[PDB]
RNA sequence: CCGGGCACUCUAACGGGACUGCCCGCGAAAGCGGGAGGAAGGAGGGGACGACGUCUGGUCAGCAUGGCCCUUACGGCCUGGGCGACACACGUGCUACAAUGCCCACUACAAAGCGAUGCCACCCGGCAACGGGGAGCUAAUCGCAAAAAGGUGGGCCCAGUUCGGAUUGGGGUCUGCAACCCGACCCCAUGAAGCCGGAAUCGCUAGUAAUCGCGGAUCAGCCAUGCCGCGGUGAAUACG
């Protein structure tokens, strides 16, 4: 879900950026 | 408890700041530093004076400072002495060009501030709070004010049951934007603990 | 010969051109149906054409910023609406009876203080 | 099968290799690189050959199912011989990394006790 | 080039308006007054000093931007350029 | 955890003290205040009382708990259940 | 809802078939305002129907409506210490809404996985007059039925 | 305590990271806005006052 | 992209525009219903604006302040701990219990704001956080910054799951003097409850609800799912 830190939906709603959601 | 500020209501509409001078987030918070402490010092020091407005703005490197006063006189000194004694201690604080300048406070009945500072010395003085008010609404609108209303909250006369006592006469609009109306607070305290008076000075719906 | 319209629906400004031909249809340089791809709406944007039937009779020059592709849709549709009274006055006859030259005035109500959104009052209890 | 468990044939390898405890979906795309095996397949479509390849490489590259559990309770035993605050936590079944033990403990204290 | 900040638009435009009058009195050329976009800076704040957390009340600095510039500089309005009048709500920009 | 790029962290009077001990031979328990500390290999073998933030609390220091902070063996909180 | 009586919204008829009523249905479809999903979902079980009874798809549609719209209903009224349901008619509005209510919400209790197949066997059901989005009309207008004693309780 | 940590807070800390800022007029330690260095509650109270130039009730 | 133009959009100031303005019917009028025009029609939408007073409402811990009260201390400095505990209980929220879904790769589409010891482009390293280079950016021009959902293609096939991310072990980055208590973030692994929730109860009448993401304040960093705003898409229903 969006509090999945793997998901890049995590890193999304995290607000994020690591091996699942670069730049 | 539940009203709005008249001025800040009105900033920008029929009222205009009393500190006018664009800055640079760099600078701004500096700047409005000791504009307080000008309020702050020359409050005292003009206070016995009848001090109104404390106009502030600030030129390049200099501040043009315009105090409107009911004792022109009792602020300048003897020939603009205390004036020429101020702007020096001014600058002393300031440290930039204290533009320091006085202007009359035409018709002091409707400078609400003076208002509330007369009605406060009145009530320091341990005057009749209930007639200080209506004399001094009296004179306000016979001064030519089309509407005007004085409040004092907190112990009235000494008793410690707090109060608000309020007088009021001629059309005064709050919710009105486009009337012209002067504000003025004026902390009273006594031996008892403190008095608050506000001065609505309703002028002009222009 | 070219016919301009504006649109403007939830913050979206559509730039309509009206050059006739045989209908084209651009986006920002693109196809219709290109920029509009996947968009099961995205069909009645060019609606105000079969009003008035120029379909195939004015090749439109159409750029579009702001907002989504839904409100950059109905920005055309206004947006088309305005060159083609543009090219004929009567065309607002059987326009403005379908409404298409009047602009979506429902826009994002501000978000208040003490609210989680527009009227969203947070669940209290007593 | 593997190491110490099974992967269900009707299951992609990818899902396969994560029913593995100490395998997530992070290595299980990884042994597929490492022995060059499709992860569409799934284990009912897997050769011998590849999956001994499979079982020999993983199942040496990483320890996985006893061997890995095994570490775990090492440092939380030795956590709580040395008396340190994590083990601290962990003697006393509470979140051991600084969670809010007044409400929202659940997961760490499991069933609410009046 | 000659950008102006304040938080009045009035005194700018006042004030800008003068300045485009200067170069348009001896100068050229008299690029207009450009508004460009005022950066606005809320604040919001809760009213009371004490809790009511819900009944806030918001303020805001619009420092309205106006630009204008001289296409060739004018050096006779150069002097005529520093001889301006710009009143306390209004901050300068000189380049080109 | 501190970024082991910038130096493994341990208050300069407390390192000190420690080879102070470790100089003139293992005694002289060692009140102290850095429960922010980390220890240090050197450190086992020694006896130090940590400040809890009302007591010093005597603590061992081993090899088994080299790699830690100071604070994590004073506990700063007492809790002994409800009822 | 006391001054005015809060007129109903015209809703812009859709692309495909022309239509306000399956632009209506589509919205109680819709999630999130996720339109696009549920206009496909839609347009999918239009293929389908169009494909598993080859058919005009919108008229199997209206024609599983009208087998689905109720006309009696009944309505909670705590008259005396008895909370009764009063049987009522129903204007052709509510029982639109009530019949795309239910359609949906019974074509959101099938088996199978995907929705489209949902509404497409649910309209195949409702075209045809059968399907739990019938028997809830059946139900109702039965139930409706039931106490239709209690006719003069209405208000 | 105020005054000395409302004075305390003027001098430079042992560390930069203990240099916290109060409001230059009411003192207080929350709510104190880097644009003005005032509390929230002075910031409305000069705002009022029409002191703070430029500043105004935003309503959109 | 450049010359070129200011058309267009926009920007931001000043104006006009909607006032029952006008036609019909109803009414004594007030007005009411309909119509035309009109972008807007009858309070156009939203906001600021909160009367006399009530709550001896709240606040002496923003501030001010009568009085009472301590003066080698109830004052001031420092180090640490505490405010973060935890059998429990309640409120307010976030994330889900999945297929109208999840995941992955590509392609879009905003607004509103922030930034000189800050945004940091772009390069490199590094799984990554991030680190080393490093331009521009003093701001419509530089950057933050990707909007996300959406569309495309693929996988998943109903599974406590490719749902779920809780807890925990380990390995790291960053700020900070110092991340044990007591930060965040990155990576591996672990993969909890949870299959739509009793009694009961809440918000919402339109760009609303719902859902999607973005910005800012405080702030070194952040315990922010909060708050204040911004925009994307975008409902049902009001009989009474
Ligand atoms: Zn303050």
């Amino acid at each position: 879900g969006k509090g999945d830190r793997r998901t890049r939906r995590g890193k999304i709603w995290r607000g994020t950026y690591g091996k699942y959601r670069p730049r | 408890g539940n009203k709005i500020h008249p001025i800040g209501f009105r900033l920008g509409i029929t009222r205009d700041w009393e500190s006018r001078w664009y800055a640079g987030k760099k600078q701004y918070r500096h700047l409005l530093l000791e504009d307080q402490r000008i309020r702050g010092l020359l409050e005292k020091e003009l206070y016995s004076a009848g001090l109104a407005r404390v106009d502030i703005e600030r030129a390049a490197d200099n501040v043009a400072v315009t105090v409107h006063v009911a004792k022109p006189g009792v602020v300048i000194g003897r020939g603009g002495e205390r004036i020429r004694v101020l702007r020096e201690e001014l600058a002393k604080l300031t440290g930039k060009n204290v533009a320091l300048n006085v202007q009359e406070v035409q018709n002091p009945n409707l400078s609400a501030p003076l208002v509330a500072q007369r009605v406060a010395e009145q009530i320091e003085r341990r005057f009749a709070v209930r007639r200080a008010i209506k004399q001094a609404v009296q004179r306000v609108m016979e001064s030519g004010a089309k509407g005007a209303k004085v409040i004092v909250s907190g112990r009235i006369g000494g008793a410690e049951q707090a109060r608000t006592e309020w007088a009021a006469q001629g059309r005064v609009p709050l919710h009105t934007l486009r009337a012209n109306i002067d504000y003025g607070f004026a902390l009273a305290r006594t031996t008892y603990g403190v008095l608050g008076v506000k001065a609505y000075i309703f002028l002009g719906e222009v | 010969e070219q016919y301009y319209g504006t649109g403007r629906r939830k913050e979206a400004v559509a730039r309509v051109f009206l050059r006739p031909g045989n209908g084209k249809v651009t986006v920002n340089g693109q196809d219709f149906n290109e920029y509009f791809q996947g968009l099961v709406r995205a069909v009645a944007a060019l609606e105000p054409l079969r009003a008035v039937d120029a379909l195939g009779h004015f090749d439109a020059y159409i750029t579009v910023r702001g907002g989504g592709k839904s409100g950059q849709i109905d920005a055309i549709k206004l947006g088309i609406a305005r060159a083609l009274v543009q090219y004929n006055p009567d065309y607002r006859a059987k326009l403005k009876p379908l409404g298409f030259l009047t602009r979506d005035a429902r826009v994002v109500e501000r978000k208040k203080y003490g609210k989680h959104k527009a009227r969203r009052a947070p669940q209290y209890s007593k | 099968r593997i190491a110490g468990v099974e992967i269900p044939r009707n299951k992609r390898v990818d899902v396969a290799l994560t029913y593995i405890y100490g395998i997530g979906k992070a290595r299980a795309k990884e042994a597929l690189e490492k022995t060059g095996i499709n992860p569409a397949t799934r284990v009912k479509d897997l050769t011998e050959a590849e999956v001994v390849r499979l079982r020999e490489y993983v199942e040496n590259t990483w320890k996985l199912e006893g061997e890995l559990r095994a570490e775990v309770a090492a440092n939380i035993k030795r956590l709580m011989d040395i008396g340190c605050y994590r083990g601290l936590r962990h003697r006393r079944g509470l979140p051991v990394r600084g969670q809010r033990t007044r409400t929202n403990a659940r997961t760490r204290k499991g069933p609410r006790k009046t | 080039r000659i950008k102006l900040r304040g938080f009045d638009h009035k005194t700018l435009d006042a004030s800008a308006q003068k300045i485009v009058e200067a170069a348009r009195r001896s100068g050229a050329q008299v690029s207009g007054p450009i508004p460009l976009p005022t950066r606005v800076r809320r604040f919001t704040v809760i009213r009371g000093p004490f809790k009511h957390k819900d009944s806030r009340e918001h303020f805001e600095l619009r420092t309205h931007n106006r630009l204008v510039d001289i296409i060739n500089p004018n050096r006779k309005t150069i002097e005529q350029l520093m001889t301006l009048d710009l009143p306390t709500g209004v901050e300068i920009e000189i380049k080109t | 955890p501190r970024s082991l790029k910038k130096g493994v962290f341990v208050d300069d009077h407390l390192l000190e003290k420690v080879l102070e001990l470790n100089a003139k031979g293992e005694k002289r328990l060692i009140k102290t205040w850095s429960r922010r500390s980390t220890i240090v290999p050197e450190m086992v073998g020694h006896t130090i009382a940590v400040y809890n933030g009302k007591q010093h609390v005597p603590v061992y220091i081993t090899e088994n708990m080299v790699g830690h902070k100071l604070g994590e063996f004073a506990p700063t909180r007492t809790y002994r259940g409800h009822g | 809802a006391r001054r005015r009586r809060a007129e109903v919204r015209q809703l812009q008829p859709d692309l495909v078939y022309g239509d306000v009523l399956v632009t209506a249905f589509i919205n109680k479809i819709m999630r999130d305002g996720k339109k696009n999903l549920a206009a496909r979902i839609f347009y999918d079980a239009c293929k389908i129907i169009q494909e598993k009874t080859g058919q005009e798809p919108l008229k199997v549609f209206k024609q599983a409506v009208e087998n689905v719209k109720p006309r009696m209903e009944v309505r909670s009224r705590r008259v005396g210490g008895a909370n009764y349901q009063v049987p009522m008619e129903v204007s052709p509005r509510r029982q639109q809404s009530l019949a795309l209510r239910w359609l949906v919400q019974a074509a959101n209790q099938r088996p199978e996985r995907r929705a489209a197949v949902r509404i497409a066997h649910e309209l195949m059901d409702a075209a045809e007059g059968k399907g739990g989005a019938v028997k809830k009309k059946e139900d109702v207008e039965r139930m409706a039925e039931a106490n239709r004693a209690y006719a003069h309780y209405r208000w | 305590a105020r005054k000395a940590l409302i004075e305390k807070a003027k001098r430079t800390p042992k560390f930069k990271v203990r240099a916290y800022t109060r409001c230059v007029r009411c003192g207080r330690a929350r709510s104190v806005y880097r644009f003005f260095g005032l509390c929230r509650i002075c910031l409305r109270e000069l705002a009022h006052k029409g002191q703070l130039p430029g500043v105004r009730k935003a309503s959109w």
